[PDB]
RNA sequence: GGGAGACUUGAGUGCAGAAGAGGAGAGUGGAAUUCCAUGUGUAGCGGUGAAAUGCGUAGAUAUAUGGAGGAACACCAGUGGCGAAGGCGGCUCUCUGGUCUGUAACUGACGCUGAGGCUCGAAAGCGUGGGGAGCAAACAGGAUUAGAUACCCUGGUAGUCCACGCCGUAAACGAUGAGUGCUAAGUGUUGGAGGGUUUCCGCCCUUCAGUGCUGCAGCAAACGCAUUAAGCACUCCGCCUGGGGA
């Protein structure tokens, strides 16, 4: 829902107007990734969407890998708000 | 919120009594249960293309309604719509 | 020419029998737009406006 | 395009091969003549001919491989530069070799080889050795030797600049 | 993706090249800049021009053709790559044609031809052949 | 290569749009087949190269009116579309993936490939529970034939369908791994974008991404490939090393 990304987006806009970081597109990237587990958990045998589920969750795991190499401060800031491991 | 249009075929014979109770009936169904019946408005009386449970005649009868994906009015119609003796076929479409 | 970008029509109520019914021959069957010059968007949303007014009992599924 | 007069081209074959055309009665032999022509002294051509006698075959790849002579760089008795001529299954690498080392090389590139008047040169066949087609390779490598005026001429330069 | 801008370079002169385009762009480095300017004095391509831009510049490039059109260079080869750098010792140095050709070598003199290479006797990785 | 900065083109986000048999779930429509019931009706019907088996006077086939049930979706429909591939075609709704085009607000190389692992994977097959119209391995009968464990005919079970769990193979093919850049043209078509005309409709041009055909340079053993390369290059992976035995 564009309403509850773009709330998501100002949560953890690194700055203003900041639409494009690994903190708003990781956690953006967050709850679409649980919100698609929701329905993969319902629909067992859509496997061309958890196709997409999955891309999702590499995207992620990509950009976080990004985050920690360049700052490890942000990276465990970020990791703790969103409840990741 | 979602914009459907909803188009139901009334048998030819109903009494003009019956049919408003009906046409009342199924708004009550939509407005309960989290929709907005933006307009609904009997269309024509026309002959059928095809035999349609018996009657070769209708009563078009179209409801524009709005509500959430997830509210469960157009289901609810849909229930009981089929059921219904005095509703011979009906169909919801999405719209703009 | 495309009857219906000629009209400037962007919605195909499947309730405009009209409209529908240039679109069937003879036979109420549907017309391939290569033989009705309707442009190939056009045509999908044509053929679904047609199939759902056969379903509603407004066009013929067969004479 | 090298005139074939003027010059006292030789010839030496260097390859018959009988081939055969079958027919309703039976078998059409006949004989392919591939032949170098040179001057030995820069010049080179090769023909084919065919003919039901060899003597015949050969009179036509003579005069075929005159029409097609080609001139080949030369710096003393070996050539400017390596190169590798490629022609379909053929694959001829040729080197500069030094002053008395001899032609080493192997099958028909010896006769292209002689006949254009090189004396010294290292070669290798890379690939077929299909006469026909290391002849030709042969020739598409020489036909890229460059001279060093040539190429100082072309970049502007002179030859000591180049080198 | 792109992992060696500097054969993508040699390869778009050998292309434009083959069907003999009078000019040729490409997205500028420091680099690219030294082998265009080697190309240009050791007489293979006839002038380079430099366009700053807002990304990271483009060098332009003039081939260089002869009398009846006959083709200046005859091919340019990347001999050091990503997946296998070649560094030669100044005793290593190559000769391409027999000095009709050149070798762009990296030393820490800088980006320089092999005749000059070998000329303050040291070695450096090998960029390309051109001949 | 390492370290500290800077950058915006690659890559991604935002914003604005576009198309779609992409997937999953739950409903639903007509045509047709079969069976069933009831009239009408009378000796055939069905089938082959020709026949017979078979069905029918216990009333067939045909025809009319209905009822049941299953499976598949005519026309549209198109080197058309979508998907990683396998694949996806009635209609409606719910949930859901991806792609494409503008814009250039944001991040600032975050990328590519990817052994091992994991996931998906036509059809047949397997397990449990349903369903079963049509079709049909097996099988039966009738033919053909020298013989026929076939082709042909009449039947017909599994299977084909659904749920769930296995299997993991196909000339699973473009018999062509993925990413990137570069290198004549012509002409279709699908979805976009921009402008110049056109009263609109549309035409004209520019362009992006697909999808085809034709065709240079180059490549190729040849056949052929050719901006959707099999051309010119760089990166990473898979794989090959005479045939048979395998
Ligand atoms: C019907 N007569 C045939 C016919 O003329 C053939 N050519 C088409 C002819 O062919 C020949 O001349 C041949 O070439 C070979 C030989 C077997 O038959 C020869 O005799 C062949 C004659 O016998
Ligand atoms: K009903
Ligand atoms: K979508
Ligand atoms: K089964
Ligand atoms: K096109
Ligand atoms: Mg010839
Ligand atoms: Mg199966
Ligand atoms: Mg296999
Ligand atoms: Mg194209």
């Amino acid at each position: 829902s564009q309403e509850r990304k773009n709330e998501i987006i100002k949560e953890y806009a690194r700055h203003e107007g900041d639409t494009g970081s690994p903190e708003v597109q990781i956690a953006v990237l967050t709850e679409d990734i649980n919100q698609l587990n929701e329905h993969a958990r319902t629909h067992k045998k859509d496997h061309h969407s958890y196709r997409g589920l999955m891309k999702k969750i590499g995207h992620r795991r990509n950009l976080l890998a990004y985050l920690r190499k360049t700052d490890i401060q942000r990276y465990r800031e970020l990791i703790q708000r969103l409840g990741l491991r | 919120d979602t914009k459907y249009e909803i188009m139901y075929i009334i048998r030819p014979n109903i009494d003009e009594e019956a049919k408003t109770a009906l046409v009342e009936r199924f708004d009550t169904i939509l407005k309960d249960n989290g929709a907005e019946v933006i307009e609904s408005k009997d269309w024509e009386k026309r002959r059928l293309a095809y035999e349609m449970n018996g009657f070769r005649e209708g009563i078009y009868h179209i409801v524009n309604v709005t509500s959430p994906s997830t509210a469960g009015a157009i289901n609810e119609f849909d229930r009981l719509a089929k059921i219904n003796d005095d509703i011979i076929r009906h169909m919801i479409v999405k719209v703009e | 020419v495309d009857y219906i970008a000629a009209n400037h029509i962007e919605y195909i109520d499947y309730k405009d029998t009209e409209l529908l019914k240039r679109f069937i021959s003879e036979r109420g069957k549907i017309l391939p737009r290569r033989v009705t010059g309707t442009g190939a968007k056009n045509q999908r949303k044509l053929t679904i406006a047609i199939k759902r007014a056969r379903i509603m009992g407004l066009l013929p599924f067969v004479s | 395009y090298i005139d074939p007069k003027h010059l006292e081209l030789e010839d030496r074959v260097v390859a018959i091969n009988r081939v055969t055309k079958v027919v309703k009665g039976g078998r059409r032999l006949r004989f392919a003549a591939l032949v170098v022509v040179g001057d030995k002294n820069g010049h080179v051509g090769f023909g084919t001919g065919k003919a039901q006698e060899v003597p015949e075959a050969i009179r036509k790849a003579i005069e075929d491989a005159k029409k097609n002579l080609v001139e080949v760089p030369m710096v003393g008795s070996t050539i400017p530069h390596e190169v590798i001529g490629v022609f379909g299954g053929g694959r001829i690498l040729m080197k500069p070799a030094v002053e008395g080392s001899g032609v080493a090389a192997g099958g028909p590139v010896r006769a292209v080889l002689e006949l254009a008047g090189v004396a010294d040169i290292t070669s290798k066949s890379l690939g077929s050795n299909t006469p026909i087609n290391v002849v030709r390779a042969t020739v598409e490598g020489l036909k890229q030797l460059k001279r060093a005026e040539e190429v100082a001429a072309l970049r502007g330069k002179s030859v000591e600049e180049i080198i | 993706v792109m992992t060696d801008p500097i054969a993508d370079f040699l390869t778009r002169i050998r292309n434009a090249n083959m069907v003999k385009h009078e000019t040729l762009e490409v997205p500028a480095s420091k680099i690219k800049r030294d082998i265009a300017e080697i190309l240009k004095r050791e007489g293979f391509i006839r002038d380079v021009e430099y366009i700053e831009d807002d990304k990271q510049g483009v060098i332009r490039v003039f081939l260089k053709y002869g009398k009846n059109e006959e083709r200046v260079i005859t091919n340019l080869k990347r001999i050091s790559k990503p997946g296998l750098r070649a560094y030669v010792k100044a005793d290593e140095v190559p000769k391409v044609l027999n000095g009709l050709g050149i070798a762009i070598i990296s030393t820490s003199e800088g980006v320089i031809t092999d005749k000059e290479a070998r000329a303050k006797n040291i070695g450096g990785e090998v960029i390309a052949y051109v001949w």
